[PDB]
């Protein structure tokens, strides 16, 4: 597209996208120079620092700043590509249509559209960082629904996101009601 | 009929154009009508048509903006469409320039543009440029965005978004890409090679749907690094227009481990999905080095990954791979056959006119002084490729700022505009540079460029009508060898003393058939004996092969014909197709040393024997080499000529510097002294004086035996 | 019989096209030509396990299931695994070589494992592992321990393979050596075929294959282009023709206005290819067969030479008879022999003679200059004689010609040499001719029995023998009418067959210059008798006095040493 798609999400999202979040450090004991100019101790800290997460107890490190972080990684400005996309999406259905020769997956099969090994490893980037009930009203009511009966219950939840300063460019997602389908 | 002549509009308005009445009559255009006009490098605009009936027929009036946008000069030509189907902007995205707007309090829009485009109505298309003339100041700015996309007319209800950052100006020109062939010169032909097999695949596809062929997709440019290989391909997919998407060799290389194979995959996706598109992969040999080279797994998944990419791209689609690596040899040998880079381009260092053009294309913008001899400069610069000019511009510029530096206070931060004015460049700053600069493009075989014809060589008509039938009938008339289905003769093999001009020979030889030079010296032979050099025969070769038609010259062959290196130059020779013009001229002092396999039939077989000049040829050598010297009026050089008799040329160039050492010497005591512009004489005499011969008789002697022996054994 | 299995669309205006008479792909056999041997045996390996199993179970055996194909590259190896797989219609699971080496460690062993597994499942299948020596290379080649573990599961899953199930495995690579030897063992990549550069007949089939679609000139003559294309391989031919259309459109673009996108209609329907076209491409194209040891045909009957009537005689007796008469030779139980080393002067045509023999037995002729033995012996060649040997075996019967022995044999590649020739079948129809300008120099070992011992002297062209080698160098240039060359035959006495190349050369040369000169000043057609006088007033022997006598004292003292 000669450039970022255009397309239109969430305002969190957005507000998200515009900030930077690096994270300034001060003079380093360790540093040996004048006031200006640092050398590799006082330069800001990303906001995907790992160290940084696990030493604040932090265990994801919120989606945005992985966002951030593979748009650094990669994309350099004005020059050297054209905007390969850096964010998709994995895809395991095998390809009904490639044809180097061969015929659809049922009846032949090349080394193009065979699905390779699949490698399950934890995540590292969570999507929505912290829930969060306006009221505790909402699931003792619920839960009360199980102490007066005592059969278990099930219930999509309503609400919108917003902004969570405690992690990097973190997002929060606060619930303001409860709905219970027929079960 | 609609090739507008373009003229300088007297009105300042961004969206409208004047024309005259017999072109408004020709193309049925009408006044306030809005249409479609494109000048170069593929900009458009769009301009509301306006009759003026001052104009000459067949021309039209823009303002500074509109030709600034469309990249055009005032006398250049615009095609003029209708454009009936422009819808009204919805929703205009603008920003303005950071160094217009320094200085402006309050609502930039409010006092700028809503009075602008306010029931005006004026067509606006991204990326253009419109200035807005508000009370003192003059601002422009930029079409961002526009919706409907990727123009439309911005009506009264049309919503403005001026809201965002000031863009920096340094952008448009410091990032000056989409330059067309107007940047480059001096490469006519290698750039006419690449624009036949990209455009034509590209811009008429049904050619080949007509003919009923399948294009050729790679291709593969080498060369000295510093030619402007990335520039020329830059210049070619922006004339094109395609989808252009430079892949780099180390910003691939960097990546982490199972990273680099992503990014080609994602590459050539992204190119395919957007067909036509023209992927240049710059550096391709870090990606994809010599076997013998890194023999890691991760210097081998990627080769993998980029061979498997190629073989499946082999379809419908329009895509064309364009690799760039320094020397032929580099590239892995399994991306150079069929369905992959087949095709090859050889750069070659520019002549006298490529430095000139070259010259005048990077000393466009320097403050330059009247003292400018540009063809000087060009004439003296050899073996500058382009990167060593732009280098010798900028040394040039730097000197004269040290030269001016006297006026200047570096404490202070201020320097009055005054000074700035007197900077200028001179000959004297061109000449220091060149003193200073550093060509390192010889250093390597490379394909050149001469231009030496039957006048620089004395004598020799004999030789001359050999060399003339030997190689000048092949290439011009090929019709005839095919007619008697005779074979062309290869190569011919030099041979006599030193210093008798062979290398002119094939000079000559090269320029009467318009063929590049390649020049292969002994010390280059013996490096690669010893295998430290950094180019091996076959790529000199493939080169040869390449550039054709060409015409390789091997000096002081025998050190090498006395062999590993023999055998890889008789198998390249067996090799070499024989219909393709390439002359392989060896040269050597000891005939009988070389081995004889070199001299079979199908290899370097004719031997010619290169003799001393004779009087009048030490006269014409004598006229030749002091064309550009200051001579005594009256002075005759026939005696001299006559008094060194059995002197090769390189005596008479000795005698001649000698001479010419002497006038400098006694001109630099008179003026220390203080006369003597050319040369008397008694410095000729002195120098002859001084004269020593280069060639014993015996080895004169031996020679002649050689040659006696030779005609005896075709003698009969 | 030695088909029997070619003789007799691809499983499929409007009902023509759909009946077939970018992904055009089930090429058919019609699709190929000048591999017609090849083809027949890759279909005969592959169908009859498939399609007609019951024959295998009546006669009681197990088919075969290694095929291994290897050639030059761009000969077409895929073209023909591709064919035949769509051909036999059945499940068809195809391995890329570089495709696999490029996934991610530990993902190029699931691929093969599984690939194998559902050819197995889906049975019966054809495993086509396309560039197999990217997968397995030689063992020294690669020494990573991935490279072990794809080529050790490789293995595995080959092993385990055999079994009744209907599948058939098919790999390919340009080098016969390249491959794992442990990949060449019973159960697995057994057979072995060979893929040659193709004849003229073979190059005219691929020319008219290729040249099918375009608007070819009235006046084109494909079968002098198949003619003059000597070495041309398939994919060089397709990238000739496809060079010939690009000349074509580049002198047409003169007309053709590169601003409009579109072009006018009636220039887009003039183009056509025209014979200067292709001798354009010819003179730009550049085979790179040659480059390495192939396998080529030869049609060199015994009239392109003249005279050596005896030489002619024993050479017969010693090849053509075992050959074609191989059942007398059991009779007497006398077994033929192996080799035969010609000695002489320089250029008496001992390489004609070699071309003859190979095609009177109709054999496939391998060559070996000296400078590939030299090559060979500083190690810096691709090839190796174990391969040349190799491939002779796969292409049985063979011609090898070693020639210029004396480089080597003034050792480590002659004693490899001997090792081959002494390791070759004594029953498998391998024969071996070398030359030699210094039969003394030879290392005598090769002269023992059962090596090169059957020594054959080539003497200089005789005065008749003379006068039919000009007759024949002669035939196809514009000579003058009544032109008389026997009086230039008898003064050519001692001379070498190049040095009447070399007469009739420079003859030829003063008649180009001259009618370059006539075509200047506006003529002359043939060759007066002049220009051959002119061109004999320079020209002379190459061979000296000394030279002769030492040949004829050595012939002599061998009858000598042969009889009493
Ligand atoms: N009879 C033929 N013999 C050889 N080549 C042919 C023949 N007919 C057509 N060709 C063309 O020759 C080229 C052969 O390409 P192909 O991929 O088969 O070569 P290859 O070197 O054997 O392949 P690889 O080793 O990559 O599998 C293709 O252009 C094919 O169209
Ligand atoms: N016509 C020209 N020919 C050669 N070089 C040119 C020409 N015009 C400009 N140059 C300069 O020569 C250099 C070319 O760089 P180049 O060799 O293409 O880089 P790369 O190493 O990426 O191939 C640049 O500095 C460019 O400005
Ligand atoms: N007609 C001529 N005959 C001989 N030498 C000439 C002639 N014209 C110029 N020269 C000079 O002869 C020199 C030849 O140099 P070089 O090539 O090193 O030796 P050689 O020509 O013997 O190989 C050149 O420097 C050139 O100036
Ligand atoms: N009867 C013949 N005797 C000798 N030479 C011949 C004969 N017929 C053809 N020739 C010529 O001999 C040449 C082949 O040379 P050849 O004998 O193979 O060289 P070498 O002896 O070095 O192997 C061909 O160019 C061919 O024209
Ligand atoms: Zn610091
Ligand atoms: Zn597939």
């Amino acid at each position: 597209r000669y450039g970022p798609l255009r397309i239109k999400e969430l305002a969190v999202d957005e507000e998200l996208e515009k900030e930077d979040g690096l994270i300034p450090r001060q003079k380093s004991k360790l540093c040996k120079h004048g006031d200006r100019g640092m050398c590799e101790y006082c330069s800001p800290l990303p906001p995907w620092d790992k160290e940084y997460h696990e030493k604040n107890k932090i265990k994801h490190i919120s989606f945005h700043s992985y966002l951030k972080k593979l748009n650094e990684n990669a994309n350099k400005k004005e020059n050297g590509s054209s905007y390969i996309s850096p964010l998709s999406e994995p895809d395991f259905r095998i390809n009904k249509r490639c044809h180097n020769g061969h015929e659809p997956w049922p009846r032949g099969i090349c080394s193009k559209c065979q699905p390779s090994a699949i490698t399950l490893q934890q995540q590292e980037f969570r999507m929505v960082d912290h829930v969060e009930f306006q009221k505790s009203e909402i699931i003792n009511e619920f839960i009360q629904a199980w102490r007066y009966t005592g059969m278990q219950r099930f219930g999509y939840m309503y609400g919108s996101y917003s902004k969570y300063d405690n992690t990097p460019l973190g997002i929060k997602a606060v619930v303001e009601a409860i709905y219970e389908p027929p079960q | 009929d609609n090739m507008l002549l373009v003229d300088d509009a007297i009105n300042d308005d961004n969206s409208v154009i004047a024309i005259n009445s017999n072109t408004m009559d020709k193309l049925e255009l009408f006044r306030g009508d809005t249409v479609l006009v494109k000048g170069k490098k593929r900009k458009d605009t769009v301009l509301i048509v306006l009759i003026d009936d001052e104009l000459e027929d067949g021309a039209c009036r823009i303002n500074r903006v509109v030709r600034n946008n469309l990249r055009i000069r005032l006398g250049d030509l615009v095609t003029i469409h209708p454009c009936p189907d422009i819808k009204y902007a919805t929703r205009i995205s603008v920003l303005p320039i950071a160094d217009t707007i320094e200085g402006i309090t309050g609502n930039l829009f409010d006092v700028f543009l809503k009075p602008y485009f306010v029931e005006a109505y004026r067509p606006v298309r991204k990326g253009d440029h419109f200035v807005v003339r508000g009370g003192m100041r003059q601002v422009e700015f930029k079409v961002v965005d526009v919706e409907p996309e990727e123009y439309a007319v911005v009506a009264q209800d049309t919503i403005i978004h001026w809201e965002g950052e000031p863009i920096n100006r340094e952008d448009e020109e410091n990032n000056m890409n989409e330059v067309g062939y107007d940047d480059i010169g001096g490469c006519r032909k290698q750039m006419a090679q690449i624009r036949e097999m990209v455009e034509l695949p590209l811009r008429h596809p049904q050619l080949f749907k007509a003919i009923g062929i399948k294009p050729p997709r790679g291709v593969l440019m080498y060369g000295p690094p510093g030619t402007g290989k990335t520039l020329m391909a830059r210049a070619v997919a922006n004339e094109t227009g395609a989808f252009f998407f430079l892949i780099n060799g180390p910003e691939v290389m960097s990546k982490m481990a199972g990273e680099s194979e992503s990014n080609l995959r994602k590459a050539f996706e992204e190119a395919e999905k957007n067909a036509p598109a023209i992927i240049f992969i710059d550096e391709i040999d870090s990606i994809a080095p010599k076997r013998d080279k890194t023999n890691g797994e991760v210097e081998r998944r990627v080769v993998s990954q980029l061979l498997t990419l190629m073989d499946g791209m082999k379809a419908r689609s329009n895509v064309v791979v364009i690799a760039a690596t320094n020397r032929p040899n580099s590239i892995d040998p399994a991306l150079r056959r069929f369905g992959r880079f087949d095709r090859e381009v050889d750069i070659g260092i520019p002549d006298a006119t490529g430095r000139l053009e070259v010259l005048r294309i990077h000393t466009k913008n320097m403050k330059l002084a009247d003292d400018v001899d540009l063809e000087a400069l060009a004439a003296e610069t050899h073996g500058y490729v382009g990167a060593d000019i732009a280098s010798l511009c900028s040394e040039a510029a730097m000197q004269q700022i040290r030269e001016k530096m006297d006026l200047i206070d570096l404490d202070e931060d201020e320097i009055d505009a005054e000074v700035l004015d007197s900077l200028g460049v001179t000959m004297d700053n061109f000449r220091f540079a060149l003193g200073n600069s550093n060509p390192s493009a010889l250093r390597e075989t490379v394909v050149e460029s001469v231009n030496v014809t039957w006048d620089d060589v004395g004598g020799l008509d004999e030789i001359k009508e050999e060399l003339k039938e030997t190689v000048e009938y092949p290439v011009l008339h090929p019709d005839q060898y095919t007619k008697f289905g005779l074979s062309p003769s290869k190569g011919v093999l030099f041979y006599g003393p030193p210093g008798t001009g062979k290398t002119l020979l094939a000079k000559a030889v090269a320029t009467e058939v318009s063929a590049n030079f390649i020049s292969v010296k002994g010390p280059e032979l013996l490096s690669m004996w010893y295998g430290e050099s950094e180019s091996n025969i076959r790529d000199i070769f493939d080169k040869a092969r390449a550039a054709a038609p060409t015409v390789v010259f091997l000096d002081e062959l025998d050190s090498i014909a006395k062999d590993r290196v023999v055998n890889q130059l008789l198998t390249e020779m067996d090799g070499m197709n024989a219909k393709k013009n390439v002359f392989v001229i060896g040269a050597t002092n000891r005939p009988d040393q070389i081995d004889p396999a070199i001299l079979r039939p199908g290899r370097l077989d004719q031997l010619i024997y290169v003799p001393l000049p004779d009087e009048n040829a030490r006269l014409s050598i004598l006229n030749a080499q002091l064309r550009k010297t200051p001579l005594e009026p009256g002075l005759e050089l026939t005696a001299i000529a006559k008094a060194t008799q059995g002197f090769s040329g390189a005596d008479l160039l000795y005698i001649v510097q000698r001479a010419a050492k002497y006038a400098i010497k006694d001109s630099i005591e008179a003026h220390r002294q203080h006369p003597v512009p050319y040369i008397t004489k008694e410095h000729f005499a002195e120098a002859m004086k001084t004269a020593k011969r280069s060639v014993s008789d015996a080895e004169l002697r031996r020679y002649e035996a050689y040659s006696q022996q030779m005609k005896a054994s075709r003698g009969q």
